[PDB]
């Protein structure tokens, strides 16, 4: 594509130096140009891909969330009239978030899922494929948003069962997949019950199977289930 | 809206 | 251009929203849209313009200085070459803070400049064409570096001439060109002492004046003065 | 590098 004549080495050295310099849409279209050389990822080159799109993405929602709001604010009773602009620039923003999920969709479509043989690898990119029809699901009205939503589901319960027979407890990756699921499952399946228990059962299995981990993993296993307490605190 | 916790940055 | 079939008065609302969503490139194409309607702007207008593109050229400046010091670095005595790639990408964003410095000094030339006539409109755009020669000032090495700097000199220096006339002391306007103005001089000019000795009289002058203002204007006022006050405490 | 105050944000 646009990056087609760039080295892959170089590509990866630029997503890095992008990612210092906080430039995560350089730093998405560098790693779009790196995925497109057809070469399987590295897990450190999986985690720039998912870095920068999440940064790019992460911008979007919360730009959305934000004119959504005005927008739902302009349409409640006794509110001025204000025109199409709220609706028309909300929709800009979500036009182009929905673009850039179409992108990532299509870089795992073609081809990293389907030479992920590894579970570390095809599990993360499962996950990204929950995570990316997830945020779809986030902005979807329509027709499409059920199966929008069963896409998320499909993609999230096939990594799910991956990781629960190839990976520990405490794997990162399947921990933040565990953690993300029970996301979609309080607020956009509307699943709460489901959304704790999956929440607990993960951290509690965690915990059991932290005694097996060097310090590194460790630190690492531990900053997820943070997250997952976090979230049940708010849940319970 | 508030945001629960979710794997990565932003 | 891109924004000439959008109403005037929509594009300000929408650089309004970008502004609420922190979207300020979509902040600053809606405010160039406006600009190029061909009617002058309004205070509120001038300052939605003025601090879109101070957002834009801010990201590049802090992702230039980034690379710019990885770059040296790697230029150091004892260091592995990593070949083109440092250098290449700080070009890349060089080229495109230049662009948009380049954009908006094209936009008061075109015709914000010659259509002001007031005097809180002609400095505050003098002032932004100083600014936006200083960025460029910042990154430029080769032969036209000097020009540059004097382009920006030459711009501070008909609206320090106008304020000074034309504008109580206290002037928010005023100020913050004076403050822009003593920068230049201490960092882009090498000219420290007059950086020092424009920023104390500035600060003085100021001072002698507040008391002619109201619990608003003193607020707006003081905000200003203090960060002459904390540059000249890093200078002396 | 020491970036020293200039008017407005960022
Ligand atoms: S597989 C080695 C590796 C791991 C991470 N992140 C861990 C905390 C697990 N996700 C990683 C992050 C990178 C980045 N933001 N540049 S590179 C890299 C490699
Ligand atoms: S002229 C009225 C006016 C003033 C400001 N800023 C003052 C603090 C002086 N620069 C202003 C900022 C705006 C924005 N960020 N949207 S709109 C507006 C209007
Ligand atoms: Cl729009
Ligand atoms: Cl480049
Ligand atoms: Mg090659
Ligand atoms: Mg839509
Ligand atoms: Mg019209
Ligand atoms: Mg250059």
């Amino acid at each position: 594509g646009a990056m087609g004549s760039m080295e892959r080495a170089s590509l990866i050295q630029k997503a890095k130096l992008a990612e210092q310099a906080e430039r995560y849409e350089d730093m998405a279209a560098f790693m779009k140009g790196a995925v497109e050389k057809g070469e399987e990822l590295s897990c450190e080159e999986r985690n720039l891909l998912s870095v920068a799109y999440k940064n790019v993405v992460g911008g979007q929602r919360a730009a959305w969330r934000v004119l959504s709001s005005i927008e739902q604010k302009s349409n409640e009773e006794g509110s001025e009239e204000k025109g199409p602009e709220v609706r028309e620039y909300r929709e800009k923003v979500e036009t182009e978030l929905q673009g850039v999920c179409d992108t990532v969709l299509g870089l795992l479509d073609s081809h990293l899922i389907k030479e992920a043989g590894d579970a570390e690898s095809r599990v993360f990119y499962l996950k990204m494929k929950g995570d990316y029809y997830r945020y779809l699901a986030e902005v979807a009205t329509g027709d499409d948003k059920k199966r929008i939503i069963d896409s998320a589901r499909s993609a999230y319960q096939e990594a799910m069962d991956i990781s629960k027979k190839e990976m520990p407890p405490t794997n990162p990756i399947r921990l933040g997949l565990a953690l993300n699921f029970s996301v979609f499952h309080y607020e956009i399946a509307n699943s709460p019950e489901e959304a704790i228990s999956l929440a607990k059962t993960t951290f509690d299995e965690a915990m059991a199977d932290l005694h097996t981990l060097s310090e590194d993993s460790y630190k690492d296993s531990t900053l997820i289930m943070q997250l997952l307490r976090d979230n049940l605190t708010l849940w319970t | 809206k508030l945001m629960f916790k979710t794997e990565g940055p932003d």
